[PDB]
RNA sequence: CGAUGUCGGCUCGUCGCAUCCUGGGGCUGAAGAAGGUCCCAAGGGUUGGGCUGUUCGCCCAUUAAAGCGGCACGCGAGCUGGGUUCAGAACGUCGUGAGACAGUUCGGUCUCUAUCCGCCACGGGCGCAGGAGGCUUGAGGGGGGCUCUUCCUAGUACGAGAGGACCGGAAGGGACGCACCUCUGGUUUCCCAGCUGUCCCUCCAGGGGCAUAAGCUGGGUAGCCAUGUGCGGAAGGGAUAACCGCUGAAAGCAUCUAAGCGGGAAGCCCGCCCCAAGAUGAGGCCUCCCACGGCAGCCGGUAAGGACCCGGGAAGACCACCCGGUGGAUGGGCCGGGGGUGUAAGCGCCGCGAGGCGUUGAGCCGACCGGUCCCAAUCGUCCGAGGUCU
RNA sequence: GAAUGCCGGCAUGAGUAACGAUAAAGAGGGUGAGAAUCCCUCUCGCCGUAAGCCCAAGGGUUCCUACGCAAUGGUCGUCAG
RNA sequence: CGUGAGGGAAAGGUGAAAAGAACCCCGGGAGGGGAGUGAAAUAGAGCCUGAAACCGUGGGCUUACAAGCAGUCACGGCCCC
């Protein structure tokens, strides 16, 4: 027997394939189905991606934003079926795969430590142009 | 001990 | 009453009704019988059960005569689920169905010689004020001169885990005949490649 | 507990046991074949295997990163241009640990030589 | 994850800033408080004419915690702070406004009333 | 602690029969194939320097 | 008195029941709800904090409840040392004085090694009439045993109103217990990176040592883990306690009883989980070997088998247990993947320069999931039945 | 036969605690009846207001060389105060 | 041993005579085995006699369901004379 493969293929049926790579760094929007008291609506998150823990269809991700005065960290599932699309806001680029550290900076530290990624920011605008 |  | 050997496969967790559920895969089947149990013959109902197929150049003479009464290939292990006469000859996954509860038994992790804490959850010593090499300690063991002795079953240092443990009344979250795969809500014992015996449950 | 955990302690501070497992090293390369205690041969045998096979690979980077371990430039300049062309088509297993009958006199140890193979 | 001696901020207009829990107000011996639940709390510190005062022993329910707090969908949510809005014997806010986001698992357990006065709910 | 201590000398029967574990075990050995000497198993021969069926070791 | 360590606390339990809560009852100055009093009941439960060395007690916030006692005022070869209980000092008091005070105040040396019993775990030996490899029966033990909130029944019964059920039925919590690592969250002593001072390689570049037994900092697989996850307390059957009966005399009536028969507890037995035939009363089933050679015995060669040795293991202090040993994937190497880190070196271009950009998610890379005989488990040895008597 | 008697001998605890700073080791080559422990080489680590050097007390041949290994050295010893 | 005043041990025996064991053997030595001396060599210098505790080797009887101040009384089994 292989173990890792028969996890493997009870995986499968739950894999997705319809969602846009992103880094931490990057600002995302994540188009979230939500259960509120009878009724299902989408509610859309949107921050900064801080922490990529990878482990194939267990692998999660955290995303960060200033709600009203509050910080706000909120973990996703990579291939949740409640995600109905993830949409990306801006390319930023990081020097490390966690960003803990911008927990503790004021709005224009982070704006000075995560700039944007031109490189990506070009690879997006130059596909896009499909046709 | 100290029995005191 | 029905049952069968399994192999610990991993963890994960799928999605159902837009509910994350952790699972444990199982790769129960399938277990060919090799001898039944009688009331006529040896006094109690039970299926003994053969999994994993063995190189043949590597049992000997003895379990060879007694797979040869079954006509079966040889198998790495043998183990008997009482209370079982199953129609057929071979016992496959397929006798649970998604919602069904079931125990399965197997052998949890060692963890060597444990200390109390470790073992029985004891509180242990404070870890300054004063103390002096108890940090870990059991504390008193008795009273004095009565009784003068100390209880049997005691709790103290020892030995822990690597023994049998069930673990009772498990959802089946999903069956796939084609790859002997059982998926079950929740932990199991031991280590993945431990052998397990799923079971149906006795909670009712 | 120690469930799944790969390598030796063999008694030796971190440093110390990294220190150990160079100076083993340059020894192998340098004679050919050496005489340790088993336990200190077994774990040779991956340690040097991994600079003898970026060895083959033979670029600057390889060879960079040998000299972390072994520090001599002679001693890799021999690494690269006579041991490692001998293994071009072999694939792993570049040492050999054989134990040996006797044990020594003042400790009782088990002891074992370590070869680079043919 | 709120305990006896955790300091909350007050995420209202009650006039209590800062409160300590005194206790976790589920069962005979809860250790910990979580979002959705009631401790009994201590005020700290008050801004001046407030509803409430320093030195009341007032009723609160948790609204946001620094704990992350886990869900059956297999998602999570954390906030900066330990936020509670101060609450009478009906579990109804005691203040007129409701400041930050909260859980959404305020709307199960019966506190519809803070959940409207929200600006977010996460 | 205070100093635990024998309470009864022990007798000549117990000090014995405590005893009763240490006999050594006579070492496992077996011939070598190419010179016929006792040796241990799995390591090179002493005498003759010979392992899986070559010469190894100078002797 | 050739010494039985002395208060309280901490840790660890265990027992009694004159029961604090939970279960079952009778009486009530019991309408309902909620109480009072007494009976049965020891299975489980009986919280966190302020003050004091305190025990105890009061107080805060809870709670189903915040029970009372025993075990050398349980437990100092288990810990503490606040008090008490030497030597210093001081206050009030007493004494001419030296000094004195269950009066107060500040301070004050608590001893590495367990021989026997007992306890927790783990082996060695022999036994279980032939010898073996498997699979099992369960005598007998152990574990477990808690409990609350809301909703529906129904704003019904009951009650002027306030208030507000029994029986039955759902949902969800607390604390405890066993297992587990998919998620959340730790650790992750060298798996990756960044940084300083210094010495060194080899001058630049690039690196190595030391700064801890990681120099420091930012991260982190597997494993081990709780703060995280799954599951458990039952259901059910049986016999009972207090208590309630049916039928029914002695005693024409009455009587739960003297003959007989019911109902009836979180408690008792079984049922659930675990150990278990040294259960010497040493059990049972399947399968394998077999009448070998020399004066219930004897000593040698064999049998089925086992051990020795070796490669290892989420098994482990040693021992044991489990897997493998060339007809082999057991460890090491190598390869593919996962995973971590976060774009190596070198070269090219831009800048006076610190640097920046591209090559490039590169380079490195523990344990995880697999593949591959490249390396090592070579070659072997030694035990091992001929089955007692009616 | 006893005086926790006196002197001496030998037991038990036990192959048990321990073998005296956690600055640290590895290999090769020699010597020899015998080598983790002596000699030589390379690598590694530790002190460097010392763990390096020079005086004075105190000690009194321990200095240098050859030949030695019973005892002394907490193991070993071919080394050595 | 004590700065010092001062304290203050243990330890006798080959044989008549050294005839104190040439030489060979294993062993680095120590030690032993022969040969030889002697009336005698468990008189061989670690030496007259050589008690006891204590240690070991060999043999007889006995012991792994059994409760003990260890003995004693009885009977039986085995071994010895
Ligand atoms: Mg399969
Ligand atoms: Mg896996
Ligand atoms: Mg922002
Ligand atoms: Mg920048
Ligand atoms: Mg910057
Ligand atoms: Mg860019
Ligand atoms: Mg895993
Ligand atoms: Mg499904
Ligand atoms: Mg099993
Ligand atoms: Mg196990
Ligand atoms: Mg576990
Ligand atoms: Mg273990
Ligand atoms: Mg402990
Ligand atoms: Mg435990
Ligand atoms: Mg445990
Ligand atoms: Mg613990
Ligand atoms: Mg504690
Ligand atoms: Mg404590
Ligand atoms: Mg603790
Ligand atoms: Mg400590
Ligand atoms: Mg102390
Ligand atoms: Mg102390
Ligand atoms: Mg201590
Ligand atoms: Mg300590
Ligand atoms: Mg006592
Ligand atoms: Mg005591
Ligand atoms: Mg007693
Ligand atoms: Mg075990
Ligand atoms: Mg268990
Ligand atoms: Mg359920
Ligand atoms: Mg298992
Ligand atoms: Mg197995
Ligand atoms: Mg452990
Ligand atoms: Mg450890
Ligand atoms: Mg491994
Ligand atoms: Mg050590
Ligand atoms: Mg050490
Ligand atoms: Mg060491
Ligand atoms: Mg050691
Ligand atoms: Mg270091
Ligand atoms: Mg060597
Ligand atoms: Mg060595
Ligand atoms: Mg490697
Ligand atoms: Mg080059
Ligand atoms: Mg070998
Ligand atoms: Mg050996
Ligand atoms: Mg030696
Ligand atoms: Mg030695
Ligand atoms: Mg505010
Ligand atoms: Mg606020
Ligand atoms: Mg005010
Ligand atoms: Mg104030
Ligand atoms: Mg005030
Ligand atoms: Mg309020
Ligand atoms: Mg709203
Ligand atoms: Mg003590
Ligand atoms: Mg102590
Ligand atoms: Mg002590
Ligand atoms: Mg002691
Ligand atoms: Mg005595
Ligand atoms: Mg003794
Ligand atoms: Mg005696
Ligand atoms: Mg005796
Ligand atoms: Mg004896
Ligand atoms: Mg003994
Ligand atoms: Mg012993
Ligand atoms: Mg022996
Ligand atoms: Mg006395
Ligand atoms: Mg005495
Ligand atoms: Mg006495
Ligand atoms: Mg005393
Ligand atoms: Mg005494
Ligand atoms: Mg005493
Ligand atoms: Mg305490
Ligand atoms: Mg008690
Ligand atoms: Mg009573
Ligand atoms: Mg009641
Ligand atoms: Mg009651
Ligand atoms: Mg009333
Ligand atoms: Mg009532
Ligand atoms: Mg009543
Ligand atoms: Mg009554
Ligand atoms: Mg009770
Ligand atoms: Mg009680
Ligand atoms: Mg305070
Ligand atoms: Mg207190
Ligand atoms: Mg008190
Ligand atoms: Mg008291
Ligand atoms: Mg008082
Ligand atoms: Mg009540
Ligand atoms: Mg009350
Ligand atoms: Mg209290
Ligand atoms: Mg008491
Ligand atoms: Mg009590
Ligand atoms: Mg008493
Ligand atoms: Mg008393
Ligand atoms: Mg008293
Ligand atoms: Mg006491
Ligand atoms: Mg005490
Ligand atoms: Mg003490
Ligand atoms: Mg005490
Ligand atoms: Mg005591
Ligand atoms: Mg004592
Ligand atoms: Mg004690
Ligand atoms: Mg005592
Ligand atoms: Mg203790
Ligand atoms: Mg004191
Ligand atoms: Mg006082
Ligand atoms: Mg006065
Ligand atoms: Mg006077
Ligand atoms: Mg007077
Ligand atoms: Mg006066
Ligand atoms: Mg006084
Ligand atoms: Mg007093
Ligand atoms: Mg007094
Ligand atoms: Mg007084
Ligand atoms: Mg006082
Ligand atoms: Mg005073
Ligand atoms: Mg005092
Ligand atoms: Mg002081
Ligand atoms: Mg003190
Ligand atoms: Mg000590
Ligand atoms: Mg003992
Ligand atoms: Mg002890
Ligand atoms: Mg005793
Ligand atoms: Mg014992
Ligand atoms: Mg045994
Ligand atoms: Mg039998
Ligand atoms: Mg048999
Ligand atoms: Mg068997
Ligand atoms: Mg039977
Ligand atoms: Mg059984
Ligand atoms: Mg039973
Ligand atoms: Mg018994
Ligand atoms: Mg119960
Ligand atoms: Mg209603
Ligand atoms: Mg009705
Ligand atoms: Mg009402
Ligand atoms: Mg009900
Ligand atoms: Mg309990
Ligand atoms: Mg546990
Ligand atoms: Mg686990
Ligand atoms: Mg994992
Ligand atoms: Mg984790
Ligand atoms: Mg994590
Ligand atoms: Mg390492
Ligand atoms: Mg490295
Ligand atoms: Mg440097
Ligand atoms: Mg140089
Ligand atoms: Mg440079
Ligand atoms: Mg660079
Ligand atoms: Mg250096
Ligand atoms: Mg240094
Ligand atoms: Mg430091
Ligand atoms: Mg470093
Ligand atoms: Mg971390
Ligand atoms: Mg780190
Ligand atoms: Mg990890
Ligand atoms: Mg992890
Ligand atoms: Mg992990
Ligand atoms: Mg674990
Ligand atoms: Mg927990
Ligand atoms: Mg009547
Ligand atoms: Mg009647
Ligand atoms: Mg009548
Ligand atoms: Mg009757
Ligand atoms: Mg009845
Ligand atoms: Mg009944
Ligand atoms: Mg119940
Ligand atoms: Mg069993
Ligand atoms: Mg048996
Ligand atoms: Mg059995
Ligand atoms: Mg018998
Ligand atoms: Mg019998
Ligand atoms: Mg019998
Ligand atoms: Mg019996
Ligand atoms: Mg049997
Ligand atoms: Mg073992
Ligand atoms: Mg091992
Ligand atoms: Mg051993
Ligand atoms: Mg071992
Ligand atoms: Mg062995
Ligand atoms: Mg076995
Ligand atoms: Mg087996
Ligand atoms: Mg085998
Ligand atoms: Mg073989
Ligand atoms: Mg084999
Ligand atoms: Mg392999
Ligand atoms: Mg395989
Ligand atoms: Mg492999
Ligand atoms: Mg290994
Ligand atoms: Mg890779
Ligand atoms: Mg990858
Ligand atoms: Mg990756
Ligand atoms: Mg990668
Ligand atoms: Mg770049
Ligand atoms: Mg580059
Ligand atoms: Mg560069
Ligand atoms: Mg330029
Ligand atoms: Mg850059
Ligand atoms: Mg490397
Ligand atoms: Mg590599
Ligand atoms: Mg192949
Ligand atoms: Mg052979
Ligand atoms: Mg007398
Ligand atoms: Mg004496
Ligand atoms: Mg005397
Ligand atoms: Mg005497
Ligand atoms: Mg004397
Ligand atoms: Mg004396
Ligand atoms: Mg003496
Ligand atoms: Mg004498
Ligand atoms: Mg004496
Ligand atoms: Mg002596
Ligand atoms: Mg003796
Ligand atoms: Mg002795
Ligand atoms: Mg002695
Ligand atoms: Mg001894
Ligand atoms: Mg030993
Ligand atoms: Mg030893
Ligand atoms: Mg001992
Ligand atoms: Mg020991
Ligand atoms: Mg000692
Ligand atoms: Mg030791
Ligand atoms: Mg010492
Ligand atoms: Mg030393
Ligand atoms: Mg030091
Ligand atoms: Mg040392
Ligand atoms: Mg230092
Ligand atoms: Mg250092
Ligand atoms: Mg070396
Ligand atoms: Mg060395
Ligand atoms: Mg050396
Ligand atoms: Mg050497
Ligand atoms: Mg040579
Ligand atoms: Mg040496
Ligand atoms: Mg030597
Ligand atoms: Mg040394
Ligand atoms: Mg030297
Ligand atoms: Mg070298
Ligand atoms: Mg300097
Ligand atoms: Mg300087
Ligand atoms: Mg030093
Ligand atoms: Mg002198
Ligand atoms: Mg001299
Ligand atoms: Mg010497
Ligand atoms: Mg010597
Ligand atoms: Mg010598
Ligand atoms: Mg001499
Ligand atoms: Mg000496
Ligand atoms: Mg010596
Ligand atoms: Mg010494
Ligand atoms: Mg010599
Ligand atoms: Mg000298
Ligand atoms: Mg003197
Ligand atoms: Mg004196
Ligand atoms: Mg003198
Ligand atoms: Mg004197
Ligand atoms: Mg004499
Ligand atoms: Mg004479
Ligand atoms: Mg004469
Ligand atoms: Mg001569
Ligand atoms: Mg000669
Ligand atoms: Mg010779
Ligand atoms: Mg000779
Ligand atoms: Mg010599
Ligand atoms: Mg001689
Ligand atoms: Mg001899
Ligand atoms: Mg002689
Ligand atoms: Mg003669
Ligand atoms: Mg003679
Ligand atoms: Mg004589
Ligand atoms: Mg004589
Ligand atoms: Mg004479
Ligand atoms: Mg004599
Ligand atoms: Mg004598
Ligand atoms: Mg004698
Ligand atoms: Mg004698
Ligand atoms: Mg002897
Ligand atoms: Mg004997
Ligand atoms: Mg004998
Ligand atoms: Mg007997
Ligand atoms: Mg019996
Ligand atoms: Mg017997
Ligand atoms: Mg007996
Ligand atoms: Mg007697
Ligand atoms: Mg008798
Ligand atoms: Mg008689
Ligand atoms: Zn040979």
């Amino acid at each position: 027997m292989n173990r890792g493969a028969l996890i493997k293929l009870v995986e499968s049926r739950y894999v997705r394939t319809d969602l846009p790579e992103f880094r931490p760094g990057d600002t995302v929007r994540v188009s979230y189905k939500v259960k509120e008291g009878n009724r299902t609506r989408i509610q859309d998150f949107e921050g900064i991606v801080i922490r990529i823990r990878r482990n194939g269809f267990n692998t999660t991700f955290t995303v960060r934003k200033v709600s009203y005065g509050v910080g706000v960290e909120r973990i996703f599932p990579l291939h949740s079926p409640l995600i109905q699309k993830i949409d990306i806001v801006q390319r930023g680029r990081a020097r490390r795969a966690k960003l803990y550290f911008i927990r503790n900076l004021s709005d224009r530290e982070i704006r000075r430590k995560l700039r944007a990624d031109r490189k990506r920011i070009d690879q997006d605008r130059a596909a896009e142009r499909a046709a | 001990s100290e029995a005191c | 009453m029905k049952g069968i050997l399994g192999v610990k496969v991993g963890m994960t967790r799928i999605f159902r009704d837009d509910r994350a559920v952790p699972v444990t895969v199982i790769l129960a089947g399938p277990c060919p019988v090799v001898q039944r149990r009688t009331p006529e013959k040896d006094g109690y109902t039970a299926v003994q059960l053969g999994f994993l197929p063995q190189n043949p150049k590597r049992v000997n003479r003895p379990l060879k005569g007694h797979f040869a009464k079954a006509g079966v290939e040889p198998v790495r292990i043998l183990r008997e689920i009482r209370d079982f006469n199953p129609e057929g000859d071979t016992v496959t996954v397929e006798i649970f169905k998604p919602g069904e509860r079931v125990d399965v038994t197997g052998t949890s992790k060692g963890r060597g010689f444990a200390g109390v804490m470790k073992r029985w959850n004891f509180a242990g010593g404070p870890d300054s004020h004063g103390a002096h090499k108890i940090h870990r300690h059991p504390g008193s063991i008795g009273n004095r001169k009565t009784p003068g002795r100390v209880y049997k079953g005691k709790k103290m240092a020892g030995h822990y885990g690597a023994e049998r443990v069930t673990v009772m009344n498990l959802e089946v979250v999903d069956v796939i005949p084609e790859e002997n795969l059982l998926l079950v809500k929740g932990a199991v014992p031991g280590p993945n490649g431990g052998l397990v015996i799923v079971r149906e449950t006795k909670k009712a | 507990m120690r469930h799944l955990k790969s390598g030796r302690k063999l008694n030796r501070h971190s440093s110390h046991r990294l220190a150990l497992y160079r100076n083993q090293a340059k020894s192998l390369l340098t004679h050919g074949r050496i005489t340790t205690t088993v336990p200190k041969a077994k774990e040779l045998r991956g340690f040097v295997d991994h600079l003898i096979h970026l060895a083959k690979r033979g670029d600057l980077h390889a060879r960079r990163l040998v000299l972390r371990d072994l520090q001599d430039v002679k001693l890799v300049r021999k690494l690269f241009d006579e041991i490692a062309p001998r293994y071009r088509d072999r694939q792993g297993g570049y040492t050999r640990v054989l134990k040996l009958a006797e044990r020594r006199r003042g400790d009782g140890a088990p002891l074992a030589l370590v070869e680079l193979v043919e | 994850m709120i305990q006896p001696q955790t300091y909350l901020e007050v995420a209202d207009n009650t006039g209590a800033r800062k409160i300590m829990c005194i206790r976790v107000l589920k069962g005979s011996n809860a250790k910990y408080a979580t979002v959705g639940d009631v401790i009994v709390a201590s005020v700290k510190e008050a801004i001046p004419r407030g509803a409430v005062k320093e030195g009341d022993v007032v009723k609160a329910v948790v609204v946001r915690t620094k704990k992350e707090i886990k869900r059956p969908d297999g998602s999570a949510i954390r906030f900066d702070d330990n936020a509670a809005v101060i609450i009478n014997n009906q579990l109804e806010p005691r203040g007129t406004r409701v400041f930050g986001p909260v859980a959404r698992e305020l709307r199960e357990k019966g506190f519809m009333k803070i959940v409207s006065l929200a600006p977010e709910v996460l | 602690a205070k100093h635990p201590v024998p309470k009864k000398k022990t007798s000549k029967a117990r000090r014995d029969a405590r005893r009763s574990h240490h006999a050594l075990t006579p070492p496992t050995l077996v011939p070598c194939p190419e010179c016929k000497a006792m040796k241990p198993p799995h390591t090179v021969c002493p005498e003759c320097g010979y392992y899986a069926g070559r010469k190894v070791l100078e002797v």
